[PDB]
């Protein structure tokens, strides 16, 4: 079962957290969007039944946790995360309070587009939404103009025998009311100050990670 | 070539 995250109790701590995100979003000429935005690809193109060999369905209970988390972010109760710059990684995301195992961290957001319209895109943060048999139907999330914390989260080096030991969250795709949705979930208990890491190549192997720390 | 991240659609968390 998905768990709702625990926002920091001090309002000044939540402001400092939102501040680090606003700052990193600014340096990237980005606006804040905690939703998928649909020009490029219409909302009507996002159908989970189009996924090759199907897409797991998010349960009523888990949709309720997702909606609760979404309502928390809307009122100022962001997850306890800090966007911190790193000499070796660029912008990174660290836990700024405890994050229990199975906790919903965030949804991977940005403009939804057809993979075909982004074949020559330099965005270091593109994420697959829908993988259909028809390549003209495959979708991707593009946080180049608007996004949230998800795009700043680090990935593991898939080439080294020990970089999997750094992984503390997992990216998953679930069908939510018939649409593909991309979520980040803590795979273990994460302490204050731990940097967040997931596998950028959880399904396809379309992300070069050989030079990652 | 574009380099985007990928996540599974089966197997849960
Ligand atoms: N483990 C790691 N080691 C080194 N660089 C990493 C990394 N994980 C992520 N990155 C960097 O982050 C990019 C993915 S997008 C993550 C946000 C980015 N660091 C930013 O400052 O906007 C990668 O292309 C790489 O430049």
């Amino acid at each position: 079962r998905l768990l709702p995250f625990v926002s920091s109790e001090d309002p000044a701590q939540r402001l400092k957290q939102m501040g680090t995100l606003a700052s990193a979003l600014t340096e990237l000429q980005m606006e804040f969007s905690d939703d998928l935005t649909y020009g490029m690809a219409p909302r009507s193109a996002n159908q989970a039944r189009f996924e090759e060999g199907g897409m797991q369905v998010l349960t009523k209970e888990d949709i309720e946790t997702l909606e609760q988390c979404r309502a928390m972010c809307k009122r100022g109760d962001c997850p306890p995360l800090l966007v911190v710059f790193d000499s070796r990684e660029g912008f990174t995301v660290e836990a700024d309070g405890q994050i229990k195992d199975m906790t919903f961290i965030a949804e991977y957001t940005g403009d939804v587009d057809y993979i075909r319209n982004r074949e020559h895109d330099d965005c270091d943060s593109m994420m697959t939404l829908l993988l259909a048999k028809d390549p003209s139907s495959s979708l991707v999330i593009c946080p180049d103009k608007r996004g949230n914390i998800a795009r700043f989260i680090s990935g593991i080096n898939n080439h080294t025998l020990d970089a999997k030991k750094k992984q503390n969250c997992k990216c998953v795709r679930y069908s939510v009311n018939g649409e593909c949705r991309v979520f980040l979930v803590a795979t273990r208990d994460i302490a204050k100050g731990e940097r967040l890491y997931y596998d950028y190549n959880g399904y396809e192997h379309e992300y070069p990670t050989q030079h990652f720390v | 070539k574009a380099a985007r991240k990928s996540a599974p659609a089966t197997g849960g968390v």
